[PDB]
């Protein structure tokens, strides 16, 4: 009560985006280094890196992806139905997302 | 000749389109998504083109109510469709015979698994 | 106007309901005012007083301070 | 040489794609799927569409 | 307190079709408004006492009225009570 | 006086139809409009 | 008084338990194929008589 | 029809059809030392055409994935506002549509020249696929026999004195 | 979500706000009093505007197209028709809650009539009538025998109400060809003008 | 046109037209306003052509 | 040595057993690979028994659960044995998966040992 | 201090003296819900345990061989894991406990 | 609302409407007035100037 104005809400939105931008900087540097990772010369030292494409099957990845998309969709449904639903009726969605 | 059907623009492309009366005659006896969308579109077009303010403000209130009701209908649609999609995804991968016969050369690096430069990695000559 | 027909309680306070229309009560005791309808919101005042004072800043959870 | 031909065809294509495809495609913006005539749905900027259409 | 118990209609008027209480064996959600809590009853006659059931239903159903559907051409004039000004 | 498939099918239908009321009640919109 | 009602309200009929519903279903009479027990001569065949026996026990 | 039927990366309906997955798997079981300089040229042209094609396939499948993701959300178009759900469903569905596209054989003149050539390169490629990729060769042999190709390496070979190396699927003689 | 526009804010003192929060009866009383005040204030503003318009006349005519004029009238009639349909649908949906005394008898009548019409018979509907609307008519028989919202008569009355509202008086409009870049009057043929 | 009129009352042709109509109106899409202004802000954005015809815009000098 | 691809046949039970008994007992296999298969066999055996036993205990508890204990005998038996079936299947599947993953690692080690994979060399 | 409201009074802790708490007529009774409650609750707990402690414990401490989902997306060579050559300063213990 | 004829005559005689109403409420019809929601804003002393 009496503290959460529009300025405070905008401040917390900015704080969220700033934290996730900070955490995405070091990860971005590591990803860039991962892309052009160092290796031995292809001529005599490392003749096999031509065939080391490191390609992972997309079918296995797709079956891996199910819980994350599930929680995303459940969270959207939880936030949309908050307009006309109570707390005890939404505990089902909250508990499902928790599990 | 050619200008009659190449340069003479059609009437419909110029004037404003009229209401399609076919789509408001036989309506289902339901407050479904189709009927709610029709009401919302009617009131939005009216307030977009009407010089009368009393009817416009009445339609604004009714449009807010219709927005809430259409949000509810869309929530139902989203729940049903996405739950069906997730269950179908899970069932497909439950019945699908996953190909586990892919090449495993990527995991094997014989020069690194057994270091070919053994006893020479440390400086010795 | 569907007026509130009767309040069967023996509390003479609850007789206020009979004066108003069902739609009027529905607007100000439900829908937008659902978390306020027919409730004495003393807890809102108590929690506001809890928030705005210079209290102990060690909070464990919403209900309690840190031991 | 090829370039020249291409551009000629490109220009020709525009002509042939004028009345045959794009104008009939624009016939689909007269009314919405609900039958109500087209009206403006603003994304962020509430532009004033004061002129006729 | 029975005075605080009400069978409130849905906020979304199009969602009355999609209620459990539409079924003959569904659920009836009665809101206690002094605490904003919910009482979910099974609307089967075998779970209820006939000697007090009608009284409870009459006392709890007061805000689910005909105005929830709207006002027709005749009831719109009676939707409110006129305010007379200057009659002294 | 024994197992019967009609009774089994009726029981299966009752089992499937039992959780319908609770799911519908969970999906129900309340009389709350959290603007 | 409460124990005499088995800790349930005397005025509420209540819902039958799983055992009571199961016993109510299991004691229902079996009305077999009634079209087999007809004075039609077509039911006098050996196959029709065998089906009638094995169904209307 | 088209003015570029001469193009090696082009093809008609009745050309040999190989999906991108089949093409890459076939490439995984060949050696360049065993191919003549003409066969290497065919494979290099196919490589450039196929790198562009594998780059472009998700673009082809994007409209269908977009439509399916929209239909999964509901009948409401919340442009710029339903982007999160739309693109989560997209990151799920677009891989499925690309799966259907990449497992779909597509005809090409280079495909029909690499496999069905009557010189030593064609025989080498056919036998290499026959031995190292039995399933790919099963499908490919069915397709080639259906297209009035008569090679010894086909499972459906009625003139052979040796039994087939795989199950011969039913077909009209 | 949508932003509601039907909120009227009234300032209160902290003591009065505390009493409003902890006393629902006082809250309802003050709210109804303020609603009456809002009605009075709106009526006063409307009367002031009427006097001003009488004294000084209209600001000017409205440049509109005849197509847009006709479409506005059609949209109003369609909105009224859909409101009537939604009213009937809501009355049928909320039947078990609006009137719980007669619900059993009315439901029995509706169900027996529906079973009669759809058992050993084929029900052939003509026009806009449907099975759901026929069940609605069966349930609310006694109510519809008093004021039937007959679709044809209600549509005629809707058109009369729309045209008698006074918003669509042709003297208020300067009909034009809206598409033309230069403002030009309505150039439809004389017979088309007479038909309009 | 004569042929098309002649085959208007046929049940098979009417069934095909009915399927076409049903598929046409099957997908009705709602386009909401997702800005915080919502309905009232959009409504006020569409008032330009009618502002000058309002009493508060009439020339009315105080003195 | 095995064919690779989407269209290829997955390892059947007979093929897995034959390869396991090849890696365990045959010569031409270094001591490390055979020891890997032996350690696969030793550690995996716990999980089948553990799953079966845990399922038995859970099913014994479930046969007397508050709603299960008041069901007719057929429904009560099915609902009671469901946890046992689930846990028994979990144990068997986990044992098979662990054993076969370690055995396939040993098979890869053998193939690299004898240079029987193209596009793999030191 | 917060209960010392300056303009209104907080409700009394005890119920109003006018109220009478003597038992009356029973209105509604669905007792079997309790059993169902028990069932579901217990089921969840049991399932929770099996899905949160028994399976992780058995596949983390009772074996060294990984399962397929531990390394299917990785391109390391196959290897086993031990509970003792990792996390020397035990930060996993408070995390698991919490 | 109904305004008495005598009261209206008194208002018209005493006060002559010379200026228009700038409040947009003047456009509201009685249907839209009845749909308004009366919210309350506690107005106390102000100590925070940001
Ligand atoms: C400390 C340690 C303690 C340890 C304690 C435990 C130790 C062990 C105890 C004993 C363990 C079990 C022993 C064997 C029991 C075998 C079942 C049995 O007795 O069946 C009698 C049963 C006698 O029939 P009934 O129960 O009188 O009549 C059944 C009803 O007609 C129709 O039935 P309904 O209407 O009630 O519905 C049944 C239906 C209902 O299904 C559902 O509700 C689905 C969800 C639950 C499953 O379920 C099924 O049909 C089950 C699926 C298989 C058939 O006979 C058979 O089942 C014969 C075989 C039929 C095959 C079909
Ligand atoms: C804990 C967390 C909460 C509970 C979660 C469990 C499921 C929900 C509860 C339930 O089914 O209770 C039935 C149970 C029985 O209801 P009833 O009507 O009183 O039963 C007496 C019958 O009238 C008369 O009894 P009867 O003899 O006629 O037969 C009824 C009884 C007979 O049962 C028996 O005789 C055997 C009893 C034990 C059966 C256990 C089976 C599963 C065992 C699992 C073990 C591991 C766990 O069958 C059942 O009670 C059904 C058991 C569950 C079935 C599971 C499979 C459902 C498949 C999907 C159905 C819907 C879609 C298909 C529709 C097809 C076309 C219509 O009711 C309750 O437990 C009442 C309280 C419910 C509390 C939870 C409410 C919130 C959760 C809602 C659902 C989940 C969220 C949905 C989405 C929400 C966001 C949009
Ligand atoms: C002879 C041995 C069986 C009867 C011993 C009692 C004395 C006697 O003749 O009683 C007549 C007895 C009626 O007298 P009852 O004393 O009131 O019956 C006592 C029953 O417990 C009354 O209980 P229930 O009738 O419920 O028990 C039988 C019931 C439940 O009981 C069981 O399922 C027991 C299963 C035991 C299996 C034992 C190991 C094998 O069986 C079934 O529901 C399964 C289907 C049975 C009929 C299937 C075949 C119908 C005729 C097909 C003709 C096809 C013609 C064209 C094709 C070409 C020719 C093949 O008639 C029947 O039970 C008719 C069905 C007989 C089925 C026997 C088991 C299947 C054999 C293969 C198919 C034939
Ligand atoms: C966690 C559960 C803690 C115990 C609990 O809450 O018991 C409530 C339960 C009383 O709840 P209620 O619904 O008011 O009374 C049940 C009726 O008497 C009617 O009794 P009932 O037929 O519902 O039986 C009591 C019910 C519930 O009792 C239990 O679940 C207790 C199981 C042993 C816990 C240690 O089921 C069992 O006792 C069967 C347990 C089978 C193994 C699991 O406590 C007991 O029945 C005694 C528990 C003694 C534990 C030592
Ligand atoms: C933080 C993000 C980091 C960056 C991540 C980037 C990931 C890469 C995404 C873009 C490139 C995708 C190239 C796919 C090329 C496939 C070639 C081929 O032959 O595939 C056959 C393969 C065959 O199956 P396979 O995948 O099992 O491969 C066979 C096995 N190996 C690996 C040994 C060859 O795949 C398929 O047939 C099915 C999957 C098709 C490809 C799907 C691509 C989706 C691309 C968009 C994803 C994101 C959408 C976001 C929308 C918003
Ligand atoms: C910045 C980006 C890079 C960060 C690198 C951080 C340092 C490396 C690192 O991650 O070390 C981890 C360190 C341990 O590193 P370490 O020292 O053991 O590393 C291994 C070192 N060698 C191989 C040489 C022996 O901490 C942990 O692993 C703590 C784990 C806590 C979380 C455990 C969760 C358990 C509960 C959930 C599962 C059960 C549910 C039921």
């Amino acid at each position: 009560y009496s503290k959460f104005t529009a300025a405070i809400q905008r401040f917390w939105k900015r704080t969220y985006i700033i934290f996730w931008v900070i955490e995405a900087g070091t990860f971005s540097v590591f990803f860039y280094l991962t892309l052009n990772a160092s290796s031995e010369p292809v001529y005599m030292y490392d003749q096999i890196k031509i065939y080391k494409t490191h390609l992972f099957s997309w079918r296995w990845f797709l079956i891996k992806l199910l819980p994350s998309v599930s929680i995303i969709l459940l969270g959207y449904y939880l936030q949309l139905t908050l307009k006309w639903n109570l707390f005890n009726k939404q505990n089902t969605i909250v508990l499902l997302i928790t599990l | 000749m050619i200008w009659k059907y190449l340069q003479r623009t059609n009437r419909g492309n110029i004037i404003q389109a009229g209401l399609q009366h076919r789509k408001f005659e036989n309506l289902p006896f339901k407050q479904n998504f189709d009927n709610l969308t029709k009401a919302y579109d009617l009131r939005m077009w009216y307030i977009s083109n009407s010089p009368h303010e009393a009817k416009n403000l009445e339609y604004v209130n009714e449009l807010e109510a219709l927005h809430n009701e259409l949000n509810y209908q869309n929530s139902r649609q989203f729940l049903f469709r996405t739950v069906s999609f997730l269950l179908g995804w899970a069932l497909f991968y439950q019945f699908y015979e996953l190909p586990k016969t892919y090449d495993w050369q990527d995991t094997q690096e014989p020069k690194h698994q057994v270091p070919a430069y053994g006893d020479l990695e440390e400086g010795g000559d | 106007m569907n007026r509130f027909f009767k309040v069967s309680s023996k509390y003479q306070y609850y007789k206020y309901l009979e004066q108003y229309d069902a739609a009027f009560l529905r607007k100000y005791q439900s829908e937008t005012h659902w978390y306020l309808g027919r409730r004495g919101a003393w807890k809102n005042l108590v929690i506001k007083y809890a928030g705005d004072h210079i209290s102990l800043e060690e909070e464990h959870n919403v209900k309690y301070k840190t031991h | 040489n090829i370039r020249a031909h291409f551009w000629s065809n490109f220009a020709l294509g525009l002509l042939i794609t004028g009345p045959i495809f794009i104008i009939p495609f624009g016939k689909a913006f007269r009314n919405l799927r609900s039958g109500v005539p087209y009206y403006f749905r603003p994304k962020y900027v509430f532009t004033q569409k004061n002129q006729y259409n | 307190e029975v005075a605080h118990l009400e069978h409130l209609p849905p906020s979304v008027r199009s969602g009355v079709k999609d209620l459990s209480a539409q079924d003959a064996d569904g659920l009836v959600d009665v809101t206690c408004m002094s605490s904003q809590r919910s009482l979910v009853f099974y609307k089967g006659d075998q779970y209820w006492n006939p000697k007090v059931y009608n009284d409870f239903i009459n006392q709890t159903s007061n805000l689910w009225t005909r105005n929830y559907t709207g006002y027709n051409r005749l009831e719109v004039q009676n939707s409110v009570e006129q305010v007379k000004i200057g009659f002294s | 006086k024994g197992f019967n498939l009609a009774n089994a099918v009726n029981t299966v239908k009752s089992t499937l139809n039992a959780p319908i009321k609770h799911i519908k009640r969970n999906i129900e919109p309340t009389g709350s409009n959290y603007s | 008084a409460h124990r005499s009602n088995l800790y349930q309200s005397k005025d509420i009929v209540g819902e039958k338990s799983f055992h009571e519903k199961h016993l109510e279903q299991q004691t229902a009479p079996y009305s077999g194929v009634k079209s087999l027990e007809e004075p039609v001569s077509q039911n006098k065949s050996f196959i029709n008589s065998l089906m009638r026996a094995i169904h209307n026990h | 029809m088209d003015n570029n039927y001469h193009f090696w990366g082009n093809g008609d309906r009745q050309d040999v059809s190989l999906s991108y997955e089949d093409y890459y798997s076939i490439l995984d079981c060949l050696l360049d030392e065993k191919l003549s300089p003409q066969g290497l040229m065919k494979f290099k042209n196919l490589h450039e055409v196929s790198m562009y094609g594998v780059s472009y396939v998700p673009l082809y499948c994007f409209p269908v994935a977009y439509g399916i993701s929209h239909m999964l959300t509901g009948k409401v178009r919340r442009g710029h506002s339903g982007y999160r759900n739309l693109f989560s469903l997209m990151s799920v569905v677009l891989p499925f549509t690309c799966w259907y596209a990449y497992t779909t054989p597509i005809p090409r003149r280079l495909y029909t020249e690499i496999i069905c050539s009557n010189n030593a390169d064609g025989a080498y490629v056919r036998n290499r696929i026959k031995q190292q990729k039995p399933g790919i060769w099963r499908k490919l042999s069915q397709q080639l026999y259906n297209k009035n190709f008569r090679f010894p390496e086909l499972n459906q070979d009625l003139t052979a004195t040796e039994f087939p190396l795989d199950y011969v699927a039913p077909h009209k003689f | 979500f949508e932003t509601p526009s039907n909120m009227v804010y009234s300032m209160v003192n902290p003591d009065e706000h505390d009493r409003l929060l902890v006393d629902p009866a006082y809250r309802m009383e003050r709210t109804k009093a303020l609603e009456e005040k809002y009605k009075v204030y709106t009526s006063s503003l409307r009367e002031v505007e009427k006097q001003f318009e009488e004294r000084y006349g209209r600001a000017g005519q409205i440049n509109i197209s005849k197509v847009t004029y006709s479409t506005l009238i059609d949209v109003e009639k369609a909105v009224l028709k859909m409101d009537r349909l939604f009213r009937k649908v809501a009355k049928f949906e909320n039947r078990a809650f609006i009137d719980r005394a007669n619900h059993s008898r009315r439901e029995k009548r509706m169900l027996e009539r529906a079973q009669q019409r759809w058992d050993s018979n084929y029900s052939f509907f003509t026009g806009s009538l449907t099975e759901e609307e026929q069940k609605y008519r069966d349930y609310y028989e006694t109510e519809l025998e008093a004021y039937p919202e007959d679709e044809g008569i209600e549509q005629q009355l809707d058109q009369q109400e729309v045209l008698l509202s006074g918003r669509y008086d042709p003297k208020l409009y300067d009909f034009q060809e809206g598409y033309t870049k230069n403002p030009e009057d309505d150039q439809t043929s004389l017979i088309e003008k007479k038909a309009f | 046109l004569f042929l098309i009129n002649n085959y208007k009352a046929y049940k098979i042709n009417t069934f095909f037209l009915y399927i076409y109509i049903y598929l046409n109106n099957l997908n009705i899409i709602w386009y909401p306003i997702f800005k915080a202004y919502s309905i009232f802000g959009y409504y006020k954005s569409t008032r330009l052509n009618f502002i000058d015809t309002k009493n508060e815009n009439i020339k009315r000098i105080k003195y | 040595m095995e064919p690779f691809g989407t269209d290829e046949r997955n390892w059947t039970h007979e093929e897995k057993d034959i390869i396991t008994r090849f890696l365990k007992y045959d010569k031409h296999v270094n001591l490390k690979t055979a020891e890997m298969v032996y350690s696969a066999e030793v550690e995996s055996a716990y999980f089948g028994k553990a799953g079966a036993l845990a399922g038995g205990v859970i099913s014994a508890l479930f046969f007397n659960f508050p709603i299960v204990r008041n069901l007719p005998i057929i429904r009560r038996s099915v609902i009671g044995v469901l946890p046992f079936l689930y846990c028994y299947t979990w144990g068997k599947n986990t044992q098979e998966e662990l054993r076969w993953l370690k055995t396939f690692a040993a098979y890869q080690r053998f193939v690299v040992y004898h240079g029987q994979h193209c596009k793999l060399w030191v | 201090n917060y209960l010392d409201q300056p303009f209104v009074k907080v409700p009394n802790a005890n119920p109003n003296a006018s109220l009478n708490f003597e038992e009356g007529e029973v209105l509604y009774e669905n007792t079997r819900l309790l059993e169902w409650a028990k069932f579901w609750n217990y089921s969840v707990v049991v399932g929770y345990l099996w899905c949160a402690y028994f399976v992780p414990y058995n596949i983390f401490f009772k074996t060294h061989m990984p399962l397929e989902h531990a390394y299917d997306n990785l391109f390391f060579p196959y290897f086993q894991h031990t509970h003792f050559l990792w996390d020397n300063n035990a930060l996993h213990i408070p995390t698991v406990g919490g | 609302t109904v305004i008495n004829s005598e009261f209206l005559t008194y208002l018209k005689s005493n006060y002559k409407i010379s200026f228009s109403a700038s409040n947009i409420v003047k456009y509201l019809s009685d249907k839209s007035v009845n749909n308004s929601v009366i919210l309350y804003l506690r107005k106390n002393k102000i100590f925070n100037k940001s």
